[PDB]
């Protein structure tokens, strides 16, 4: 009694380029930008994007090589080849940009940009400002400096732009 | 250990059972 | 007669009978219908947690050195009338029954199944309210809680229903070695060049620091359990739209 | 930065970002995101008497991280 | 009809102590209910219940084991029946030789038959302890 | 003493699957307690255990017919009321005799069953 | 009026409390709306409140008698109704008098649940 893998339902599979292979010139990245296992954009052919690993800021066009990058709360921009933005913004997660010309953008959470409000973040850094000053023990004070982090981040973002 | 010292029908129920028993988990294996 | 109104009495609670699961069978098919999104928006979430984590091996050399205990985490619904779908994942339990077996089940049926029948095996359960949507917090709260289980286990194994069609539901199984055995194995992929497709990956997950190779070991054990339950719902509700349509030609019959 | 030095998971750590975020969305917008951070979650195991006893392991609510 | 309460225990072993195959003795009968009322059969298990009362009835623990000390009220005093009818098994006289007489007979029991019962895992004994308390259904 | 608690036994199970029965039709054989589950199985073993074949039905039911002494129907039914047949599979008791016959069935239901398992395999 | 409206809402209820019991027999309590489940726990307390122990009948009952006054019947019913009692026990109506009868059971019912907690709480 052998049962199936979870991922033998999945058709859709990860192609890796053979290191000993001919190299070729790609104009178009495709971008698989997902949330909750829900993906807002599918394999969709985007110019450039633009996301913020802890380390720093990463611009990923066509042909970026093998790469893992650990997300921090922050913008995330997808240029198509039009030259049209379409902006979103990211609590957290994982990008996997592969050599073959693909980026698989998993999110815990991926909202765009105009759904942020931006008089509700500034009242919500006030308010945990507060508790800061009041919270008990090193750790509530942690939690809530990462809160903080995500506000001004969210607050940064939309000041920007 | 001191019991050491001074000391059929049923079995042919009991090797069908662990024969048939064998069977259903070999077929289980592949 | 009070003889021919015993029948009488006896159809007047059958054809009453059919109303309430009438209604039933029209709130089922509402929250079908609602969880149908899913079927467009899902097969791309998990496609590097396939390199992840894809072994297919064997089914004994995998058990048979349970030198660590093995944490299997099955997915039950809490409400019955489902089907068939509690029952096989029992039997598909049963059938990896171990030494080394320590059972974390979800939802109601899956404790109450599983407590009384494994006794010495079963520790605790994790229960949902079917109130929000399935998200990231929920799966995030299973793991944590299979690893407080046994943190030294060599692997935890989610038990779930893969919902392929409306008539369709089969039994899907997420396998998630710990930490040691997955960077060993993680190891021998990018140096050797066995298991070439995972090459690529491998090193680029040994260039980065450890800590993020953790959080990404945490990160798409998450997933997959986000999938499965995901899944197991909608399987489930699948499944009891076709239950409760049995039980309605049942009720014709008499 | 500061939390991993206290034991909170990376875990624990986006679920509080995810719940800020969504905290900052548009009161109108803010029904269908909340729906994904909202803890619906809770561990029991059956009691000896028949009854059902909560496991206290993992926290539920961020505030409790 | 619609979790152990001492109503659903006492009621439970209350049903077992009702099956019968012969009449029985107004005493031996009225002594085995009060003790089942009393929650003196709460610790003992529902399938064992005919073979307590067998015990009580047609032995005496107490005498067995020389813990009875028990001037007249024992279960062999057939003759107890009508002083039993005359005075209720709730009076002064008769009150506290019997809550001794079943107090000494549950601790008794418990500790000699019960633990050694719930013991036997060979298939010789389980056959053995089947055939027992079956048997002690169509005695008392 | 040992004919008589065995009967007992077996009315007492077939009396309670009747009550469950019920419950059953309704809705559904997956709707009960896990252990009102094994009282099913059993019960559904013992009705098909019940069945025999006659000799004078040669024609009609176009197998052997089988004579059973006392001594194997009170061993057998005692044996499957503990439990200890229920690995075995409830046709196994379908049209058989004694508690042999319905072994010797099973190992060739295993062998079919083995045999077809191996064909499939060997499919891939 | 008031006897009037008083027995006609009972029945109302009554009628209604059974419908309930089918969802109730197939879906479960817990699938109960909140305002259904307020009728059914009012309801089953009006059930038991209509029984009343007889003056003639103490041997089969084993306890006194009582005479509910015409006042006091419709007076505790009204109250009932609109959940003056809601918070009172339900076996508090079984077999018992006018209101004030129900409340000396409750009050003797949390008295012995009282002893029982202590004494668990002894072990
Ligand atoms: O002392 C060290 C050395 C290296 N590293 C980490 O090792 C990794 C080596 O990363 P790489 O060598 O593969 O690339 P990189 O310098 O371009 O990396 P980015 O800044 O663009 O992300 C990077 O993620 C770096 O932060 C440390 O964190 N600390």
């Amino acid at each position: 009694h052998d049962l199936p893998e979870g991922f033998e339902f999945m058709e859709h599979k990860v192609v890796n380029k053979d290191i000993h292979a001919p190299h070729e010139n790609l104009e178009t990245l495709r971008l698989t930008l997902t949330r909750q296992d829900e993906f807002l954009l599918r394999e969709e052919p985007v110019k450039c994007v633009t996301v913020t690993g802890t380390n720093g800021e990463y611009g990923i066009y066509p042909g970026h090589a093998y790469k893992i990058v650990q997300l921090n709360p922050s913008p995330l921009t997808v240029e198509y080849t039009d030259g049209t933005t379409k902006k979103y913004f990211v609590s957290g997660g994982f990008a996997h940009i592969n050599n073959e010309g693909s980026c698989d953008v998993n999110t815990v959470e991926c909202t765009l940009l105009d759904d942020l409000d931006l008089a509700i973040a500034e009242k919500e850094l006030a308010a945990q400002q507060a508790a800061l000053g009041s919270a008990k023990d090193d750790k509530a004070k942690s939690v809530v400096e990462i809160r903080i982090s995500v506000i001004e981040a969210v607050i940064a973002a939309l000041k920007h732009h | 250990e001191a019991a050491e010292r001074n000391p059929t029908g049923d079995n042919a129920r009991d090797r069908l059972l662990k024969e048939v028993l064998a069977l259903q988990a070999r077929i289980n294996q592949r | 007669s009070g003889k021919l109104r015993l029948y009488k009495e006896k159809l007047e609670g059958y054809n009453r009978f059919y109303s309430i699961v009438k209604t039933i069978k029209m709130v089922t098919l509402a929250k079908y219908r609602a969880a149908q999104g899913r079927i467009r928006t899902r097969d791309f979430s998990l496609r590097y947690t396939e390199l992840a984590f894809s072994k297919p091996q064997a089914s004994r050399d995998a058990v048979v050195a349970a030198k660590n205990a093995l944490v299997y985490i099955p997915i039950t619904t809490n409400r019955g009338s489902c089907g068939a779908l509690n029952s096989n994942i029992v039997r598909c339990i049963d059938s990896v029954v171990s030494s080394k077996m320590v059972l974390m089940p979800v939802g109601k049926r899956g404790i109450d199944s599983f407590s009384k029948l494994y006794p010495d095996e079963f520790r605790y359960g994790i229960i949902n309210d079917m109130k929000e949507s399935m998200h990231f917090g929920y799966a995030t709260f299973v793991i944590e809680n299979a690893y407080e289980v046994s943190k030294d286990a060599d692997r935890y194994q989610v038990i779930f229903n893969r919902f392929v069609s409306a008539g369709v539901q089969r039994n899907a199984v997420y396998n998630i070695p710990s930490y040691e055995k997955w960077k060993e194995d993680l190891a021998d992929a990018a140096s050797s060049d066995n298991q070439k497709n995972r090459y690529l990956f491998a090193n680029a997950l040994q260039n980065e620091e450890e800590q993020l190779i953790r959080d990404f070991f945490d990160f798409h054990a998450a997933l997959a359990v986000l999938n499965a339950v995901g899944e197991n719902e909608l399987s489930e509700q699948a499944a009891r739209l076709v239950a409760v349509e049995g039980q309605l030609t049942n009720i014709s019959s008499l | 930065s500061s939390w991993r030095d206290h034991g909170i998971s990376y875990l624990k750590y986006l679920n509080v970002c995810t719940e800020t975020l969504h905290s900052t969305v548009k009161e109108s917008r803010r029904a269908k995101y909340e729906r994904w951070s909202k803890p619906c979650y809770t561990a029991q195991r059956p009691d000896g008497a028949g009854g059902q006893e909560t496991i206290d392991k993992v926290p539920i609510h961020t505030k409790d991280y | 009809a619609d979790v152990q309460t001492i109503p659903m225990i006492r009621g439970a072993r209350f049903v077992a102590l009702f099956n019968q195959k012969q009449p029985s003795y107004f005493m031996n009968a009225i002594v085995s209910l009060y003790a089942c009322l009393n929650g003196y059969l709460d610790d003992v298990k529902v399938q064992y219940v005919k073979f307590y009362e067998y015990l009580l009835v047609h032995r005496d623990l107490g005498i067995m084991y020389g813990t009875a000390k028990n001037k007249f009220f024992y279960m062999y005093v057939q003759e107890l029946n009508y002083l039993i009818r005359f005075f209720t098994l709730n009076s002064p006289i008769l009150h506290g030789e019997l809550e001794e007489m079943l107090k000494q007979h549950t601790h008794l029991f418990l500790q000699h038959y019960q633990s050694k019962m719930n013991a036997i895992k060979s298939e010789k004994d389980v056959k053995a302890l089947k055939n027992l308390l079956y048997s002690c259904k169509r005695a008392v | 003493v040992d004919h008589y608690n065995v009967a007992q036994d077996v009315v007492q199970m077939l009396t309670k699957y009747r009550e469950l029965q019920d419950i059953i039709a309704v809705l559904g054989i997956d709707e009960l307690s896990e252990e009102d589950k094994l009282i099913v199985d059993r019960a559904r073993k013992l009705v098909k255990f019940l069945s025999q074949p006659f000799q004078v039905a040669e024609v009609f039911t176009g197998m052997t017919g089988h004579y059973v002494q006392l001594d194997d129907t009170i061993d057998s039914f005692s044996g499957l009321l503990m439990g200890t047949y229920d690995q075995v599979p409830e046709m196994a008791f379908y049209m058989v005799g004694g508690i042999n016959s319905v072994l010797e069935k099973a190992k060739k239901m295993a062998e079919e069953a083995a045999e077809l398992e191996k064909m499939r395999r060997a499919r891939v």
